[PDB]
């Protein structure tokens, strides 16, 4: 359904098309100027984004499953009401408050605390 | 039981024109110094195959020179505010000129050539002189490729920049190419290996140029042998203007090139030397800058002969330039203190030919670009396709 | 007006180049106005 | 070798059509180097498409292919009469090439009954010893007919040749040339001579025929 | 603009040997193109004889050893040029001989297929004709009319092809069908050529054939009278 | 250590031997601004070809193994006819119609596909 096509439905159904817009987040003498700061741009934004999936525990595209629980006090919800009656947009929203907390807690919480627990664990 | 497999550096690579950036070991300064030992990689097994006439690099190379020049005139002094007697190669005129301030006025004793002369430039464009302090020395340039990509290059002692090239290597960056202003006579070019061989876009067409590439080099010295003088008149407020070849181995190297002609018009034909009918003086004449004066030597002495199946040129100066054939833009050279004496090695020759058994050649000119494609023979830009995808009947674990 | 110009040589090099009724249709006009009037409707 | 085999082997079609010409191989052509050419009788063919769906610089939009496991299909849509002639699917995945046996693509035209007309040799030929028997068929169509010779009411066959025109530019019709040739002393012995023709825009099997003298 | 001009027509007789010529106009390099010699028996399908590739000569198997395909590059004096040489001819051989000129510059083109390719440029075509008879001049027997009718001229016993045939001095064009040539037991040339023309007109207006055999050098004049 | 490009003209079996060479060797006022545009191209060149690697699930360098069955139709070659006597550049060629077919697949192939179960296996 093309570019940003499930803006407008549930979460759980949006999950479906992430690759649509993951693939299109790149998208493959003065006056030239301008359109030369628009992809310089386009690639530290790109890096921004996925220098956070790199200290945390997903690289791996798209979906990432992790280790920190899902605090009460940031968006106590029924999973079916987040998914099955919510957009990404409405959702994002919501939890505006609480997202930096997330993300802060995803890079210690869990990679942090996650490999130097391999490293010691890979011991023997 | 086969599944799709991902491959990431798989050496694949295609044909593609991209922009280059530069390697210099005062135009030259500003553009990123070479390795200290550079890396050549042979591909065996490789045939690849080039087309020298349809190269980008020449044409970027050639664009870069055109606008990089420019810009060595731009902080420079402009030369807008400008009676002669003696033949003289040479003419006193006599002239008046601003001063700092615009009411007073200056008479002046200067010296410029019967070429330079009302001077010839208000006629087609406006004037500006050089910096003295930048210099116009050869200086050797190496053409590099910007990662995803790579250059190939020719490892073949005799090529005519056409064809499979049976064994090919890659660098990063081509050698030190040197972008000497030369005409008629390549200066300080590449020098083939054994055999020298020649080169033409076409050879059934004689319009199309016809490029020599010397094995032995030809030594050759030009000389301003007089003692000339400088007086910076003060035409303010802040600007100011500066006023005023072996016979012995040329015909060893000739008569190489008669076997290097070799089956091309036939062994039976005879090969007549002859001087250049004419055109603009850039073509006329062996044109190139020496010791920051520029000279025109005529190659007549050089180009007269009529060869079987079985040395001094004249010189003349011109103190501006329209080089290129860039209107709207010309150059000043402010003439230098002292005598001049330069010693290059001839390289190559530039020829072209007639419209029996007659075969007559001239001295070359018209686009500078052919000059470049005696370096960059040897050289194509690929791009690197690193993704594949093949089957190796390995599966994902899950 | 079949003009001519002359390039008078400011020199060097520079060059000088020394030396009206229009119409619409009012069949469409009186027909487009009616349109533009009815278009404005509530705002006035 | 690969063997290209060609289908159908003659087509007719009208201006404006939409035709399509299937060539299977012997094996199966993954990376799809195959090629079509066109070809006009007299003329050197002419490359159409390499590569299955490749038109090549200057061949009409028209002309498209497809390529899929071991079939072919070559499709002219709007045909026009430039497109009219031979058509050949050629392979290069193996060496050597192989071309197909070809498709012809003629034009449609209504049922033509044939103008039948017999010729007795020439006296004059009689003195140089051979006798040639001749026997027209003109402006009929289509091209599928069968002459046969009767001599004395008696079959005759192993001496008959033939020669056909190619189609009529104008009127879409064929015309055909079928020459008996037999020695001299055996033409005197035989009593008469006869030629019958079997074709489609004929009720019965026509026949039309001469006794030596007239 | 790249064109391929062939050697003339030839004649030769069986076990004989034979070298046709192709000039290639408008090709830059035989080192960036590729020449390839195919054969089209007489009403046939093509086939594949051999090529010359980066300077590598090859052939077919059917015809491995059996023929030469050698090629010069570009002169001042003349465009590049191949030859294609076939030793020892039999009748079976007899076909047109056509050359192909495809570029070879890039990799991807899909043209070519390391060595196996299509076949981008073509040329006019040479006539290789293999019989054991020699030239002879046609014996032309006139086509009499009898009884809208039909007349025509008997061409027999001609060879090589071709043979020429007007009507009238080229008056007559209108129902003119000339059949292409079948070739005898005898290994000769013979054809036909017939028209339509109202019977009402047979006794008004006089009918004759022009042939002309340029290899004999032959030309006849029949006139078809009525019989 | 046989360099950059350097099994080129091998077999497609040998040339994988030396696939970190080619990789690593993958990203290496005017008149300076025709080399910076150059550097700049140099990395959207390498990011495109590492997102694709991303959603692909690969991401690990040089080699990567799918759950993309191989169709006949896109070689029908014994893999010993692939990797012990052809080029990857003949191969290349041979491909070249089915390449964006497969690039299509692989990311809804396994990845959409695949990432989405471990979201349902990860849960118990
Ligand atoms: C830019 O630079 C480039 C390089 O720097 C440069 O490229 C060079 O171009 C030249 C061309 O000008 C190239 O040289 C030519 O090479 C041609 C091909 O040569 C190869 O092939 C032949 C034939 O091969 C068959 O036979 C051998 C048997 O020996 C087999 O083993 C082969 O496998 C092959 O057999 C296969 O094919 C058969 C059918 O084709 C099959 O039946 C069979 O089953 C096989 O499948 C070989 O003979 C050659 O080998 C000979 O030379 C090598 C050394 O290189 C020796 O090791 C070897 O022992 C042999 O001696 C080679 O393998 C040549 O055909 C061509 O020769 C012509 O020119 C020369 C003059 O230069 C003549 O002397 C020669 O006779 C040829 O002229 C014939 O053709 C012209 C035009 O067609 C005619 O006008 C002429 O009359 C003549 O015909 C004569 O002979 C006919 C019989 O052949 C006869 O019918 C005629 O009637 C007449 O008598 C030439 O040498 C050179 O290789 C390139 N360089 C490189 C590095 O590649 C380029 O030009 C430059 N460009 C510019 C603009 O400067
Ligand atoms: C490097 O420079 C050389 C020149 O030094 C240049 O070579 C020239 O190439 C051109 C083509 O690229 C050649 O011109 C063609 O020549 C053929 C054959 O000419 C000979 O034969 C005819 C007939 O006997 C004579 O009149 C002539 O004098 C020659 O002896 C011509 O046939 C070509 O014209 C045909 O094609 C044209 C297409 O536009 C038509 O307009 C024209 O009417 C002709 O059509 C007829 O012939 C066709 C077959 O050719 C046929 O298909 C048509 O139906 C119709 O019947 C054309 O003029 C020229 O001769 C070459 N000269 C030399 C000295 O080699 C190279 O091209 C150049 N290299 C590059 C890469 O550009
Ligand atoms: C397997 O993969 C190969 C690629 O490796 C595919 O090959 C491509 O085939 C297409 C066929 O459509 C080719 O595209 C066509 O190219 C024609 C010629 O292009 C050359 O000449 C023109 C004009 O000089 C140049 O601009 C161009 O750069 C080339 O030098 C064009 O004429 C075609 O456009 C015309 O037709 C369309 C019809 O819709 C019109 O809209 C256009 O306006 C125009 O009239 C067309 O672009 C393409 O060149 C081939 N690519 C390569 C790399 O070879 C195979 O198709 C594929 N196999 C299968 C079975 O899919
Ligand atoms: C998600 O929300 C629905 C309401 O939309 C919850 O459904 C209620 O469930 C309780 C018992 O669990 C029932 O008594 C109510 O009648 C239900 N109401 C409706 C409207 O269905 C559901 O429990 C929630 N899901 C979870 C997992 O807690
Ligand atoms: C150009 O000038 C150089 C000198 O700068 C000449 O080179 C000299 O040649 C002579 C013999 O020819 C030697 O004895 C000298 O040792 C050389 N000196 C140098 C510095 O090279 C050269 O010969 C001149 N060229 C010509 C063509 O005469
Ligand atoms: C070609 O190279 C020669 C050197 O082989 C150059 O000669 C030098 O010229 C510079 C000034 O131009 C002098 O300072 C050197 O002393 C010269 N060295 C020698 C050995 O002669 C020559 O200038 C070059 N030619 C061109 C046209 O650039
Ligand atoms: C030319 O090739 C033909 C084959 O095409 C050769 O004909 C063969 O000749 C031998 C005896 O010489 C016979 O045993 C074969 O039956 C013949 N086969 C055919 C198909 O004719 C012929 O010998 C060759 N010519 C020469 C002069 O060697
Ligand atoms: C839940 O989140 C709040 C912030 O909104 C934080 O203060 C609190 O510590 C968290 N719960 C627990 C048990 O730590
Ligand atoms: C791949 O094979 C499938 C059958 O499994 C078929 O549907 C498909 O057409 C093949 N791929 C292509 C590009 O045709």
């Amino acid at each position: 359904l093309g570019f940003l096509g499930a803006a407008g439905s549930t979460m759980g159904a949006a999950s479906m098309t992430l690759t649509v817009q993951a693939r299109n987040l790149l998208s493959g003498t003065v006056w030239g100027i301008k359109q030369l700061q628009a992809r310089v741009l386009a690639v530290e934004r790109y890096l921004r984004d996925q220098q956070l999936l790199g200290i945390w525990g997903c690289s791996g595209k798209l979906i990432c499953c992790t280790n920190v629980p899902w605090n009460s006090s940031w968006s106590n919800r029924n999973l079916s009401e987040i998914w099955d009656n919510m957009t990404w947009l409405q959702w994002d929203k919501e939890i505006s408050n609480y997202t930096q907390i997330i993300y802060g807690l995803l890079e210690e919480s869990q990679n942090q605390q996650e490999k130097n627990e391999q490293d010691l664990l890979a011991l023997d | 039981n086969l599944w799709v497999t991902v491959y990431y550096g798989v050496p694949v690579w295609k044909d593609a024109e991209t922009t280059l950036f530069c390697a210099s070991d005062w135009a030259t300064h500003a553009c990123v110094p070479t390795d200290p030992n550079p890396q050549e990689i042979h591909l065996e097994n490789v045939t690849e195959e080039f087309n020298m006439w349809k190269n980008n690099m020449v044409e970027q190379m050639h664009t870069d020179i055109i606008s990089l020049w420019d810009q060595s005139l731009k902080p420079c002094v402009k030369l807008t505010p400008l009676q002669c007697t003696n033949r003289g190669e040479l003419k006193n005129c006599s002239f008046n000129m601003t001063t700092e301030l615009r009411d007073k006025k200056q008479k002046v004793y200067s010296l410029f050539y019967r070429l330079d002369v009302r001077l010839i430039n208000c006629n087609t464009s406006a004037i500006t002189q050089a910096c003295p302090k930048v210099s116009f020395e050869p200086i050797p340039i190496h053409y590099c490729a910007p990662a995803g990509f790579a250059i190939l290059k020719c490892k073949d002692k005799k090529f005519n920049g056409t064809g499979p090239c049976p064994s090919v290597s890659t660098v990063q960056c081509t050698h030190g190419i040197k972008p000497v202003v030369s005409t008629q006579l390549l200066l300080n070019g590449s020098l083939a290996e054994e055999e020298v061989m020649i080169r033409s876009e076409n050879i059934t067409n004689n319009a199309k140029n016809i490029l020599v590439q010397f094995n032995t080099p030809v030594q050759i010295n030009c000389t301003r042998p007089n003692n000339n003088t400088r007086k910076s008149i003060r035409i303010g407020p802040g600007q100011a203007f500066y006023a005023t070849v072996s016979k012995a181995t040329w015909n060893e190297t000739l008569g190489k090139v008669v076997k290097q002609l070799r089956k091309h018009f036939g062994n039976n034909t005879i090969i007549r030397f002859a001087n250049s009918s004419g055109g603009d003086l850039e073509v006329t004449t062996h044109s190139f800058n020496c010791g920051g004066e520029f000279f025109y030597c005529n190659t007549s002495g050089l180009f007269n002969s009529t060869w079987i199946s079985n040395i001094t040129l004249p010189c003349r100066i011109k103190q501006i330039i329209n080089m290129w054939q860039r209107i709207g833009q010309a150059m000043y050279a402010p003439p230098i203190q002292g005598v001049i004496r330069c010693v290059s090695n001839i390289t190559g020759l530039i020829l072209t030919r007639d419209g029996s058994t007659t075969e007559t050649f001239r001295p070359g000119g018209g686009d500078m670009r052919d000059n470049w494609r005696s370096e960059l023979y040897k050289y194509k830009v690929v791009k690197i396709e690193p993704l594949g995808v093949a089957p190796t009947r390995c599966k994902r674990r899950v | 007006n079949n003009n001519t110009r002359k390039s008078i040589r400011i020199g060097p090099g520079q060059a000088f180049y020394a030396t009206a009724h229009c119409n619409v249709s009012k069949a469409t006009w009186n027909e487009t106005l009616g349109k533009v009037v009815k278009q404005l409707r509530k705002h006035f | 070798d690969i063997q290209m085999t060609q289908s159908p082997s003659t087509l007719s079609a009208s201006t404006g059509d939409t035709v399509r010409i299937s060539c299977r191989a012997s094996q199966s052509i993954t990376g799809n180097w195959v090629a079509w050419y066109q070809q006009r009788p007299g003329k050197a063919p002419r490359l159409l498409i390499y590569r299955g769906a490749a038109l090549l610089g200057g061949v009409p939009s028209r002309f498209r292919g497809s390529a899929a496991g071991t079939d072919f299909t070559l499709t002219i849509g709007n045909l026009q009469a430039e497109d009219f002639g031979t058509f050949y699917c050629q392979q290069y995945d193996t060496y050597p090439g192989t071309f197909g046996q070809g498709t012809k693509v003629e034009v449609k035209r209504t049922v033509a009954a044939p103008s039948v007309f017999i010729f007795p040799p020439s006296d004059e030929q009689l003195k140089s010893g051979t006798a040639s028997v001749v026997c027209l068929l003109n402006n009929f169509y289509p091209r599928e007919a069968k002459v046969q010779w009767k001599v004395d009411n008696a079959l005759q066959s192993g001496n008959s040749q033939e020669s056909v025109t190619e189609q009529d530019s104008k009127d879409s019709t064929y015309s055909l040339s079928s020459t008996l040739t037999l020695s001299k002393a055996d033409y005197e012995k035989h009593k008469v001579y006869a030629c019958e023709v079997t074709h489609q825009g004929l009720s019965s099997p026509v026949t039309k025929s001469f006794n030596r003298g007239e | 603009q790249i064109h391929l001009v062939q050697s003339g027509t030839e004649v030769k007789k069986p076990g004989s040997s034979v070298t046709v010529s192709c000039k290639a106009y408008g090709v830059n390099t035989f080192g960036l193109y590729a020449v390839n010699w195919v054969r089209q028996a007489p009403g046939q399908s093509l086939e594949y004889i051999g090529q010359i590739w980066r300077w590598k000569s090859s052939a077919s198997h059917h015809f491995r050893g059996r023929v030469l395909i050698s090629a010069v590059d570009l002169t001042g004096s003349s465009p590049p040029i191949s030859s294609l040489e076939i030793k020892n001819l039999t009748s079976d051989d007899t076909a047109v001989y056509f050359c192909t000129t495809t570029s070879t510059y890039d990799r991807w083109s899909g043209l070519h297929h390391d060595g196996v390719m299509a076949f981008s440029s073509w040329g006019q075509g040479t006539l290789i004709s293999v019989s054991a008879a020699s030239t002879k001049g046609p014996s032309v027997f006139p086509l009499a009319p009898s009884s809208t009718a039909a007349l025509g001229c008997l061409v027999k016993d001609y060879f090589p092809e071709p043979v020429t045939v007007s009507w009238n001095s080229g008056a007559l064009t209108s129902g003119v069908h000339t059949f292409p040539a079948v070739l005898q037991s005898s290994g000769l040339y013979s054809l036909s050529s017939v028209v339509t023309v109202p019977s009402s007109s047979l006794g008004t207006q006089t009918y004759i054939c022009n042939v002309n055999h340029k290899p004999s050098n032959t030309k006849v004049d029949k006139r078809v009278e009525p019989k």
